C-alpha cells in the first residue's frame, strides 16, 4: 500500500475523516431524549453536521427537510470526493453511482406507468443516480423501447419493471463484481468481493422472498451462487427458502439485514489503505440519514415506544 | 513486460555461444571491476547515496504530509501535532547528507600510476556499496516511516487512544535508518582517500 | 599476488554487507509497518497489553538486529591492507544474501501474520498463545538465516 | 411541427433522443438567443437555444 | 583488455546512461500517470 | 587450474544461499497464508489454542530442510575445490530451494483456503493433514536429491 | 579435453536438479489446486473419503517420477564426463520436468473441478478418473523418454 | 572436428527434449480445458459421459504423435553427430511440439465449448468432433514435417 | 568455405520448423475461435450447422500452406548448404508462417461474427465466404512468395 | 568480399519475407475489424452485405502493394550480392511493410466505425469512402518509396 | 576507408524508411482517430461533410512530409557513401519521422475532438482550425530539421 | 584521429534529431490535450475562444524552442567534428528536449483543467496564465541550458 | 588522449549537464501539473485564494531553479581534454541533483495538490501546508548542496 496515497491520499485522509462525524452510540441517546425538532435542531449542530439547519426557521422545520438536508449534505460530500478522484477511482464512485440510477430508472418507469406528474415524481428521486435522459421516462411505456431510445446512451447500455430492474441489476452487479477484481489492489479485493457478495446475497433472498425463470434474473457473484441459487430457485413457498438459507453458516437464523451490514461494514475501516473505506462511509452515513430520520419520525408524532431501533456500529 | 523474455534470450544465446566456442572466459566480470574506473563506483554511490535517500524521504513526505492533510480538514490541529511523523521522513534525507559530507572527504584526485591499485579500488567499491546500503536503506526507511506515519495521521482523529503506542513503531522505523547509518559509517570505515 | 585473492574480491564483500543489511531492514520495514498497520485499528487504552501488542514490531527490529550483526561482522573482514581472497568474498555475498532474504522472508511472514493476528489476542485474549508460537516459527526463518551466515562467516 | 426554446446545454441532448425516437429521419432546426435571461430555479443567468422539430405524425407529436 | 568493441569506457558510458535511462523511464512513466488516470 | 578454477566457489556459495532464499520464501509463503486462513472466522468458541498449527510447523520443518542442506555444503565448501564440487551443490542447494520453495507454495494454499470450512464442523483435521504431507514429502523428494548429489562431492574430485 | 570439457557436468547437475524442481513444481500445483477443493466439502467428506485424495495420490506420483529419474541421473553424474552425457541428460531432466509441470498443470486444474461435482453427483467418479488418467500418462510420456535418454548416456562416450 | 562439433548434441538433446515437453504441455491444456468442461456437465446426464472423452483422446495421441517422435531421435543422437543432424533435431522436435502445443490449444478451446452445449442436443456431436478434427491434423501436419524432416537426418 | 558454413542449416531448418509452427498456430487461432461459438448458434437452430465448417477448413487450406513450404525447404535442406540458402530457406516460410498467421487470426475473428449473426439472417451465404476470401488469401500471398524465394534457393549457389 | 559479404542476403531475405509480413499483419487487421462490423449489422438489414465490403478491399490491396514489393526484393537476391543492396532491400520492405502495417490499421479502426452508422443511413457512405481512401493511399506511399529503392539497388552496386 | 566503411548505408536505409514509418503511422493515428469522430457525428448532420474533413487532410500533408523526404535523402544514398552522410540521413529520417507522428498524434485527438462537438455548435470551426495549424506546424518544423540536415549531406562529405 | 572520430556525429545527428523530437512531443501533448479541453468546453459559451488559446500558443511557442536549437545545434555539425562536440550537441538536445518535454505535459494537464474551469468562473484566467508562465520557464531552462552547453561547442575545440 | 583524459570523459559531464536540468524538470513539471490541477479545480468557486494557493506551484519551480544552476555550474567546467576524475563528479552533480530533484518535485505535487485542496475547505491548513511543502522542497536543495559541494572539487 506505498502507491495509494498518490491519487488517494487525499481522498482516504477525509474519507476517515467523515467516518468521525459518523455521530456514536452516546450521541444518539442525548439526541433521541428532545420531543420537539427545534431541540433536535439545537443539539444536532454540536456533532459534525455543525449547523446545517442554520437557513431554515423553526416553526415551519418539516420531518422530511431534515432527511432532504441531511441527504444533501451527505451528496455534497459525495461528489465532493467524486471530482478528486483518478481513473481507478473516479470509476469506482461512478459504479457506486451506477446502482442508484437503476434504482432511479426502476422508479421513473413505474411512476410514469400510471397517471402521475413528471416534477413531483422527480423530487423523491435519488441524486447521486441522475443522468440527463433520465428527467423524461415518457417516450414508452414499452421494456424494449426504453433501451433503444433512453438507455443507449447512459452507462447503463451494456446491462415487467421489477423483471427489468433485477435484469439491469444482476449485469450491473456481475460488471461490478469483475471490476473490483480487475483494477482494484489487494487490501480491497477481499473487501470488494465480501462486501459486494453481501449485497448480492440480501438481494437474491429478497428474490425469493418477493416471488412467493428466476435463474436469470438472480445475481450470481456472492456466497450463493454454486449451491443456495439451486435450492433457492425451486422454491414456491417461505418455509422452502427458510431451509434453503440454512446451508449458509453466515446466514442462518436470518431468515436483521442492515444491523448485518452494519457488522460487516465497521469491519471495513479496519484497512486503512483501502478504497473499501469510501463504500463503508457512503452506506453508514446513507444509514445514520435514516436513523435520524427514523428518530424525527417518533419526535414530530409522539412514539415513544419504538424509538430504539436505530443501529450504529461505528 | 516482453522486452524482459527477450534481452534473457540474448543471454542464455551469447553465454552459450561463448561457453560453445571454448571463449567462455571472455564474461568475465571480474576484469570488468577491476578496468572500470573508482572515481564511477565512489561518485555513484555518493549521488546515489543522497539520491536515493531523498527518493525514500520524499516517498514518506507524500504519503504522511497528504494523509494528514486529509485528515485535517476536520481536526486540523494535527498538522501542528503530528509533524514529528514527516522530521523522520525527513531526517532520512539528512542521514544521506550526512554520508555525502563524510564520503566526499574520501574523494581525491588520484596520480597516474596508483589508480587502479589495491586501496583505490577498495575504496571505490566501499563508497559504492555504502552509500547504496545508506542511500537505500534510508529509501526504505522512508517509505516505512511514511505508511506508519500515515496511521498516525487517521489515528488522531481518535483523540488519544493510540497515539502512545503509534509512536513506538514510528520511531522504531528511525532507529533502522540510524542502524543502516551505523553500517556505511563502517564499510567505508577503513576506506582510505584515493592515493 | 595472489590468484587466490585478485582485487575485485571486496566487491562481493560489500556486496554482501549491503545484502545483509537493505534486504534486512527491507524485511523489518514490511513486518513492522505492516503490523504497524494492524495496531493501528485497535483500542486498547490501558496498561500491560500495550506491551503486549507490541510483539511483531519487536520481533521485526531484531530481524533488523540479525542483519545489523551480519553487515558490521563481515564488514570488520574488509581492509584495503592486507589479504582478501575471492573465496570469502564469495562467502561474505552469499551471507549477505542468506540473512538478508531470511530476514526479509521473516519479516513478510510476520507481517502478514501480525496484521490480523494483532486484532485476534486483542480483544479476544484467549488465543494468544497461538498467535504468539505462529510467530515464534515465523521470526525463526531468520534466525536460521543467521546461523548458517554465522557458520560462513568462520568458516571463510 | 413543434418548437420552443431550451436551456442551450441540453441541445446535445435533446437532438440525441429526437434522434432515436421517431425514426432516425426527422428535421430539426437550432438557433440561438442573444442577451441571456436569468430564472427562477437556477438563480443565475442562463444560456437559451431555439429549437425546430418537424413531424407529420399526429401520435409522434404528443 | 576487457574487449575492442565492448571495452571498458564504451560500458561505463553505457551503464551510467542505462541507469539514467533506468530512472528516466520510470519518471515518465509516473508523469504518465497522470495522462492515463485523469 | 583447470579442474579447480579460482571462481569455483562461486557456484557452491550460490548454491548455499539459494537453499536458504527459495526455502525461506517458500517456508514463509506458507506461514503467511496458514496464519491469516487459520484467523478468519474462528473468533467464536475460545477453545482453539493448538486448533491449525501443523501448516506452519510444517513449513518449518520445509525450512530446516534449507538448513541442514545449507549447513551440510557450507562444510564442502573451500578456497581450493573443483567446479564438479560447486556444481553439484548448486544443483544440491537449487534442488532443495526450488522444490521446497514448491512445497510451501503447496502449504500456503491448502491453509489459507482450508480453515475456513472448520469453522462449521471439527472432522476436517482427519483429511486435511493427510494431503498435507504429500505437499510435504515435494520438499523431502528435494532434500533426497541435494543430499545424495552431496554424497558425491567428495567422491573422486581432483 | 575437448569432448569431456570442465563445464560438462554443469549441464548435468542442472538437469539432475531440474528434474525434481520441475516435477515437484507440478505436483504442488496439482496437491494445492486438488487440495482447495476438497478441504471446502464438509457435508460429504467424511462419509466420502479416500475418493477425493485420487488427484493429491496422482499428482503426487509425478513428483516420484522426476525422483526416480533425478537418483538415476545423479549416478552418471561425473567430473571427467563427457558433455553429450552432460547435454543428452539435462534434456533427459528437462523432458520429465516440463512434461510433468504439464501433467501437474493439467491433474491441478482437471481435479479440483471434479471434487465440486461429486459433492452433487456421487456417479461423476468414474468420469473423472478417466480423464485423470490421460492426464497422468501424460506425465509418464516424459518418464518413459527420460529414462531412455538416460538408458544411453553411457552407451558409447569418450 | 568442425563438420561434427562436441556442442553438436545440445540441438539434439534440446530437440528430443522440447519434442516430449512441448507437445504435452498443449496436450495438457489439451485434457485441462476440456476435462474441465466434462465433469461440471455429467452431472445431469451421467449417461453420456463415454462421449465426452473424445476431446481428451485427441490430446492423449497428440501427446504420443510428440513421444513418437522423440524416441526416434533419441535412437540417433551420438556422441559425435554432425552439426547439421543437431540442427534439424531440433528442427523435427520443434516443428512437432510447437505445432503439436497449437493442436492442442485448439482442441481445448474448440472441446470444452462442445462439451458444454452437448446437453442441449445429441445432433451436435457429430458437427463438434468433425470441427475437432481439423484442429487435430494440426498435429499431425506437425508430425509430417517431424517424420520427414527426422528421416534425411543421417544421410551424410 | 565461407560462403557455404557449418552453420548455415540452421536457418534453414529454422525456415523449415517456422512455416510448420507459425502457420499452425495461425490455423489454431482460425479454429478455435471460429467453433468457440457453436453453443449459441445451435442452442436456438440447429441448421447452421454446416456453416461453421467453411471457417474452419478455410483455415484448413492455411495449414497446408505451411505444409507445402516445409516439405519443400526440407527437400532442398542439406549438411553442405551455402550460407545464401540458407537466408531464403529462413525467409521462405518465415514469410507463409507469419502471413499465415496474419491469415488465421484474420479467418478466425471474423468466422467468429458471421456465425455469431447468421441465425438472423438466411441469406449470408455469401458474404461471409468473400470476406473469407480476401482473407484466406493474405496466406497465399506468403505462399506465393515462399514459393518464389524457394525457386531462387538453389537455383544459382555454389 | 568486403564491400559484398556473404551475411549480405540475410536482410535481403528478411527485407523480402518483412513486407509480406508487415504488409498482411496490417491487411489482416483491416480486414479483422471492418469484416466484424458487416455481419454484425446485417441481422436488420438484408443488402447490409452489398458496398460495405469497400474497407475489406480496400485493405485487401494493400496486401496487393506488399506482393508487388516482395516479387521485386526476390528478383534482385543472390549469393553474391552487395551489402548495400541488402540494406536498401531491407529498407524498402520496411518501408512498405511498417506503413501498410498503419494503413492497415487505419483502415480497421475507420472500417467499424462506418458500419454501425451506415445501416442507419445509407446516404452516407460516399464520404467515408474519401476519408478511408486517404488510408489506402497513405499505404501507396509506402512502395512509391518502396519502389524507388529496388530500382535504386539495381544500378552501379559494383 | 575509415569515413566511407561498408555499414554506412544501413544508417540511410533507415532513415529513409523510417521517414515515412513514424510519419504514416502518425498519419494514419492522424485519420483514423479523427476518422472515427467525424463518421459517427456526420450520421445526425449529413451536408457537414466536406466541411469536416480537414483533420484528415492535414494528416495527409504530415504524411507527405514523410514522403518528401523520404525521396530527398532517398537521392544521395550510394554504397560508397561516408558515415556522416549515413548519420545525418538517419536524423533527417528520425526528426520527420518521430515529428510527423507527433503532430500526427496532436491532430488525431484534436481531430476527434473538434468534429465531434461542431455538430452541437456551428461556430466552433474557426478555434479549430487554428489549433489544428498549430498542431500541423510542429510536423512542419520536422521537415525544417529534416530538409536543413539533409541540405549538409553534400558540404564536403570527402 | 582520437578526438574526433568517424562516430562522433552520430551523437550530434541524435542531438539535433532529439531536440525537435522531444519537444515536439511535449508541444504536441501540449496542443493535443488543451485542444480536446478547447472542444470539450465551448459548447455552451462559444464566444470565449480567443482567450484559452494561450495554452495552444505557449505549447507551440516550446516547439519553436526545439527548433532554434536544432537549427544551432545543426550548424555546427560536420563529418569531421571531435567527439566532445558531438557530446555537447547530444546534452543539448537532450536537455531542451526532454525538459521541452516536461514542459508541454505541464502546460497539457494545466491546461485542459483551465480551460473546463473557465466555463464556471471566468476569473480563473488572472491565475491560469500566472501557472502557465510557471510551466512555460521549464521549457527555456532547458533553452538557457542548451545555448550555454550549444556555446562550448567548437570553442578551443582541438580535432 | 592520454590514460587519464581520454576522449568519452565529457560525456559524463554532457550527460550530467543534461540530467541536471531534465530530470528537475521533469520532478518541476509533475510539481506543477498536479498542484495546477488542484488549483484550476480549487478557485472555480473559492477565487479569492488564488494567490495563497498558488505557493506550491512557486515551490515547485525552485527545485527547476536549484536544477538550472547545477547545468550551468558544471558546464563552466566541461572541457574536451578534462579528466575523468572531473567527469564523474559532474556526473554525480548531476543525478544527485536530479534523481534528489524529481522525486523531491514529484513530492511537492501530491502534497501540493493534497493542500491546496485541502486549504480551502478549512483555512487553518495554509499553515501546515507548507511546512510539510518544505521539507519536501529542501530534499531537492539537499541535492543541491550534495552537487555543490562535490563540484567544488573540480580541478
Amino acid at each position: 500500500g506505498v502507491y495509494f496515497n498518490i491519487d488517494n491520499g487525499f481522498i482516504e485522509g477525509v474519507v476517515r475523516g467523515y467516518r468521525n462525524g459518523l455521530l456514536s452510540n452516546n450521541q444518539y441517546i442525548n439526541l433521541t431524549q428532545c420531543d420537539t425538532l427545534e431541540d433536535l435542531k439545537l443539539q444536532l449542530s454540536s456533532t459534525d453536521y455543525g449547523n446545517f439547519l442554520s437557513s431554515v426557521s423553526s416553526e415551519s422545520l418539516t420531518t422530511s427537510l431534515i432527511q432532504e438536508y441531511a441527504s444533501s449534505k451527505l451528496y455534497h460530500e459525495f461528489n465532493y470526493i467524486r471530482d478528486q478522484s483518478s481513473g481507478s477511482t473516479r470509476k469506482f464512485m461512478d459504479y457506486i453511482t451506477y446502482g442508484y440510477m437503476i434504482d432511479n430508472v426502476a422508479l421513473m418507469i413505474t411512476g410514469t406507468i400510471h397517471d402521475r406528474d413528471k416534477g413531483e415524481i422527480l423530487q423523491r428521486c435519488h441524486p447521486l443516480g441522475w443522468f440527463d435522459t433520465l428527467p423524461t421516462l415518457s417516450v414508452a411505456t414499452d421494456l424494449e423501447s426504453l433501451y433503444e431510445t433512453v438507455l443507449v446512451d447512459t452507462p447503463l447500455a451494456p446491462y415487467n419493471i421489477e423483471i427489468i430492474r433485477n435484469k439491469l441489476y444482476k449485469a450491473y452487479l456481475e460488471d461490478f463484481y469483475n471490476f473490483v477484481t480487475e483494477e482494484i489492489p489487494e487490501p480491497a479485493k477481499e473487501c470488494m468481493q465480501t462486501l459486494l457478495g453481501f449485497e448480492a446475497d440480501r438481494r437474491s433472498i429478497n428474490i425469493a422472498l418477493n416471488s412467493l425463470l428466476k435463474s436469470d434474473l438472480l445475481p450470481n457473484i456472492g456466497k450463493l451462487y454454486p449451491l443456495a441459487t439451486f435450492h433457492l430457485a425451486q422454491a414456491q413457498d417461505f418455509e422452502g427458502v427458510r431451509a434453503a438459507l440454512a446451508n449458509v453458516y453466515e446466514y442462518r437464523g436470518f431468515l436483521h439485514f442492515y444491523q448485518l451490514e452494519m457488522e460487516l461494514c465497521r469491519d471495513a475501516f479496519t484497512q486503512q489503505f483501502a478504497i473499501s473505506t469510501v463504500w463503508a462511509w457512503m452506506k453508514s452515513k446513507e444509514q445514520e440519514v435514516r436513523n435520524i430520520t427514523w428518530i424525527a419520525e417518533c419526535i414530530a408524532q409522539n412514539q415513544r415506544e419504538r424509538i430504539n431501533n436505530y443501529i450504529s456500529v461505528y | 513486460h516482453f522486452l524482459y523474455y527477450l534481452v534473457l534470450i540474448v543471454v542464455i544465446v551469447y553465454g552459450l555461444y561463448k561457453l560453445f566456442t571454448g571463449h567462455g572466459s571472455d564474461i568475465n566480470f571480474g576484469k570488468f571491476l577491476l578496468r572500470t574506473s573508482p572515481y564511477m563506483w565512489a561518485n555513484l554511490g555518493i549521488a546515489l547515496c543522497v539520491g536515493l535517500s531523498v527518493v525514500g524521504a520524499a516517498w514518506g513526505i507524500f504519503i504522511t504530509g497528504s494523509s494528514m492533510i486529509g485528515a485535517g480538514v476536520r481536526a486540523p490541529r494535527i498538522t501542528t501535532k503530528n509533524l514529528i511523523s514527516i522530521i523522520f521522513c525527513e531526517v532520512v534525507a539528512i542521514y544521506g547528507l550526512i554520508i555525502a559530507i563524510v564520503f566526499s572527504s574520501k574523494l581525491t584526485v588520484a596520480t597516474a600510476e596508483n589508480m587502479y591499485s589495491k586501496s583505490n579500488l577498495y575504496t571505490g567499491y566501499s563508497l559504492f556499496w555504502a552509500g547504496i546500503t545508506v542511500g537505500a536503506s534510508n529509501l526504505i526507511c522512508g517509505i516505512a516511516v511514511g505508511i506508519t506515519g500515515a496511521t498516525a495521521a487517521i489515528s488522531d482523529a481518535a483523540d488519544s487512544a493510540l497515539f502512545v503506542k503509534i509512536l513506538v513503531i514510528e520511531i522504531f522505523g528511525s532507529i533502522l535508518g540510524l542502524l543502516g547509518l551505523i553500517v556505511g559509517l563502517l564499510m567505508a570505515g577503513k576506506a582510505s582517500e584515493f592515493q | 599476488s595472489n590468484i587466490y585473492a585478485p582485487l575485485y574480491a571486496p566487491f562481493f564483500g560489500f556486496a554482501g554487507c549491503a545484502a545483509a543489511m537493505v534486504l534486512s531492514c527491507l524485511g523489518a520495514a514490511i513486518g513492522t509497518a505492516k503490523s504497524g498497520i494492524g495496531i493501528a485499528g485497535i483500542g486498547t487504552f490501558k496498561p500491560e497489553l500495550i506491551m503486549k501488542s507490541l510483539i511483531p514490531v519487536v520481533m521485526s527490529g531484531i530481524l533488523a538486529i540479525y542483519g545489523l550483526v551480519v553487515a558490521v561482522l563481515i564488514a570488520g573482514n574488509l581492509s584495503p591492507t592486507e589479504d582478501y581472497t575471492l573465496f570469502n568474498g564469495f562467502m561474505h555475498l552469499s551471507c549477505g544474501l542468506c540473512v538478508g532474504f531470511a530476514c526479509l522472508s521473516s519479516g513478510y511472514a510476520i507481517g502478514m501474520v501480525g496484521d490480523v493476528g494483532v486484532r485476534k489476542y486483542m480483544h479476544q485474549p484467549r488465543l494468544f498463545v497461538g498467535i504468539v508460537l505462529i510467530l515464534i516459527f515465523s521470526e525463526v526463518l531468520g534466525l536460521y538465516g543467521m546461523i548458517v551466515a554465522l557458520i560462513l562467516n568462520t568458516r571463510g | 411541427y413543434v418548437t420552443g426554446v431550451i436551456a442551450r446545454d441540453k441541445v446535445a441532448t435533446l437532438e440525441q433522443i429526437l434522434w432515436r425516437v421517431l425514426r432516425g429521419n426527422l428535421f430539426f432546426k437550432t438557433v440561438e438567443i442573444e442577451q441571456p435571461v436569468y430564472d427562477v430555479k437556477t438563480r443565475e443567468y442562463k444560456h437559451k437555444n431555439a429549437f425546430i422539430v418537424f413531424s407529420h405524425g399526429d401520435l409522434i407529436i404528443k | 583488455i576487457l574487449s575492442s568493441i565492448w571495452t571498458e569506457g564504451l560500458l561505463m558510458c553505457l551503464i551510467v546512461s542505462a541507469l539514467l535511462l533506468f530512472i528516466l523511464i520510470v519518471a515518465l512513466s509516473w508523469i504518465s500517470n497522470l495522462d492515463i488516470t485523469y | 587450474t583447470e579442474l579447480c578454477p579460482v571462481y569455483a566457489p562461486f557456484f557452491g556459495a550460490i548454491g548455499c544461499a539459494s537453499a536458504i532464499i527459495f526455502t525461506s520464501l517458500g517456508a514463509a509463503y506458507g506461514t503467511a497464508k496458514s496464519g491469516v486462513g487459520i484467523c478468519a472466522t474462528c473468533v467464536l468458541r475460545p477453545d482453539l489454542l493448538f486448533k491449525n498449527i501443523v501448516p506452519v510447523i510444517m513449513a518449518g520443518i520445509i525450512a530446516i530442510y534449507g538448513l541442514v542442506v545449507s549447513v551440510l555444503v557450507c562444510y564442502s565448501l573451500g578456497q581450493k575445490q573443483a567446479l564438479y564440487t560447486g556444481f553439484i551443490q548448486l544443483g544440491a542447494g537449487l534442488s532443495v530451494g526450488l522444490s521446497g520453495l514448491a512445497a510451501g507454495f503447496a502449504i500456503g494454499i491448502v491453509g489459507d483456503a482450508g480453515v475456513r470450512g472448520s469453522s462449521q464442523q471439527p472432522r476436517l483435521f482427519v483429511g486435511m493433514i493427510l494431503i498435507l504431507i504429500f505437499a510435504e514429502v515435494l520438499g523431502l523428494y528435494g532434500l533426497i536429491v541435494a543430499l545424495l548429489l552431496n554424497s558425491r562431492a567428495t567422491q573422486d574430485v581432483v
